[PDB]
């Protein structure tokens, strides 16, 4: 029984490390970056065009 | 002669009025636009506090 038990349990334990293994690999690089707007207040008035 | 230089007085008084006219024309035309872009720019400021409140909640 213990035989059964370790030959199960090392199978779902082999495909869950192997599972594992592509969130080791990267975790964080899938994400985009920010570029949220803020600031840009010293920009001037009069645009040097004419969409002012 | 004191419609002449009445005139002469009144002509240079014209002449500095207009100059003045044209200068703080200019001035409120920019201003203008300063305030208009300084306007946009809040309004800017408050759809990204908004971002910042929904994302923080």
């Amino acid at each position: 029984l213990g035989a059964r038990a370790k030959e199960s349990l090392d199978l779902r334990a082999h495909l869950k490390q192997v599972k594992k293994e592509d969130t080791e690999k990267e975790n964080r690089e899938v994400g985009d970056w920010r570029k949220n707007i803020d600031a840009l207040s010293g920009m001037e008035g009069r645009k040097k065009k004419f969409e002012s | 002669d004191k419609y002449s230089e009445a005139l002469k007085d009144a002509q240079e008084k014209l002449e500095l009025a207009e100059k003045k006219a044209t200068d703080a024309e200019a001035d409120v035309a920019s201003l203008n636009r300063r305030i208009q872009l300084v306007e946009e720019e809040l309004d800017r400021a408050q759809e990204r506090l908004a971002t910042a409140l929904q994302k923080l909640e």
